[PDB]
């Protein structure tokens, strides 16, 4: 998988979506703060829009690593 | 420092052990506080914003919703408007704001007790944010009353010994109690 | 501190789970494991203020002290004497009545 | 165990957090004692060996650092030397 | 690796044994609540029975990802 | 990835630099009590040395999970 790290590795705070770059046909994987979320249950990948739904919106600051596939 | 995800989305849930630990409630009673969470059947609420907990009044109907948490920790729900500071000075749910009377500290929650130098620390029952400059003291700061700095720890003992049945709570060296041996010995105050 | 006050009326499971009442004090139930609070209670209602019954938990030791024999002599009077001294003092008027 | 993060060098946040919940300060406001660290501006230093958490005396001038920190809470520092446990009695920050 | 979900993402408690697909070999990893667990460690696999021994018993609604190779 | 346990999942105390072996080409990803950490941000890879180099100096008995490349 392609790592894709979200703004630098610290969110802009109330982030609830986040885009993905296009190579990205599916997002198995999501590490906020060092925790892996599963598809579905901590985030829902869209692949028309290629943007990423997340359970929480992200606070200012937060560390989230966007596994591409 | 190490992704441990004790930071902002990713540490609600241990943040919010920390705090049901502090408050002997259980992790699923505690609430973090934004525009629209329904906060019934919760039985803490936490501010991200200011990271103080406090503890949410009984009785909130179910399916009530918040509007605002102003930093005196006012909050403002559907059904209302509840001083959560008032909730925890009634509940001695107390933060010690760090520094003290010497060095100067502003009280933002009526919660909020500033320590003295007699180690002794004191709320304000005024005013939301009582502000108080470097080098006061209680008695600078507005005195020790009712209204004003009031000392927690021996709150409730002192208030309860200033009613007419203090002195029948205090024994002498003979067994009987202050208030029997002034009853004892008003003859002379009568003859006066 | 169980969440609640007496005024909501709280059950108390543990000897250590202190109850909030109207006036700011927490009392602790030294009766019976699963003491039952009804709503709109106060401690004297709900057993009154005693040691087999519910008991102010910041001042408790203070005033267990107190209640001894030694408590009028902690209590300074505005001349530097205790209380116990001033009553040991003004006994003159008891003896003679 | 479970390899939970709570251990060692990957528990400095959530300990953090834990000691801010704790003292009721901020969770950047508690800093872990080393041999070097600046303690200016931080309100609530942490004892890793005791595993004591104590709240430091504020007016610490900024840059200062600390060199030791002995088993009775005596920290020395840049600037002089705190008896970090009378200043908890003080705050009545009892353990 | 073949990322397989324990009980939907919820255990239901008291489980100190797993047990993975067929088509599983080898178990390299666990992540119980977004913690990696190291095979020996927090877990080991038997390939005879194709089953997870968990150091711990697993909780009510523990979320357990099993890696499956 | 390899997976590259560092002294047997009990660091020392007071590591900050650690030694991967030959074969190890990359350090894409470090694993320090079930933290992921990323390239640069939780520690850097030399390739000349073969030493990783931490963001925090390790405690004692701290579990480091090396993937190597």
């Amino acid at each position: 998988y392609i790592p894709f790290v979200f703004n630098n590795g610290s969110a802009a705070g109330g982030e609830t979506t986040i885009v993905v770059p296009d190579y990205t046909i599916g997002v198995p994987e999501i590490y906020v703060e060092g925790f892996r979320q599963q598809v579905g249950r901590g985030f829902t990948f869209n692949s028309v829009n290629l943007t990423v739904t997340l359970a929480q919106p992200l606070e200012q600051g937060d560390e989230v690593v966007l596994m591409l596939s | 420092l190490f992704s441990q995800g004790g930071k902002g989305s990713a540490g609600i849930l241990t943040n919010k052990q920390a705090v049901a630990r502090h408050f002997g409630v259980k992790q699923s009673e505690v609430v973090y506080f934004s525009v629209g969470v329904d906060i019934s059947g919760y039985k803490v609420i936490y501010d991200k914003t200011t990271q103080r907990a406090y503890s949410l009044p009984i009785g909130i109907p179910a399916g009530t919703t918040a509007i605002s948490l102003s930093t005196a920790a006012v909050l403002v729900h559907s059904q209302g408007s509840v001083d959560l500071g008032a909730v925890a000075v009634l509940r001695k749910e107390y933060v010690t704001i760090p520094g003290d009377f010497t060095s100067g500290a502003t009280i933002q929650v009526k919660n909020e007790i500033l320590t003295h130098s007699n180690g002794a620390q004191y709320r304000w029952a005024g005013a939301v944010p009582k502000v108080v400059p470097a080098g006061s003291t209680p008695a600078s700061s507005g005195g020790i009353s009712a209204s004003a700095w009031i000392e927690v720890t021996g709150e409730e003992l002192r208030d309860e010994l200033a009613t007419t049945g203090g002195a029948s709570q205090i024994g002498t060296s003979d067994g009987k109690t202050v208030q029997q041996w002034i009853i004892a010995n008003d003859s002379a105050n009568y003859r006066a």
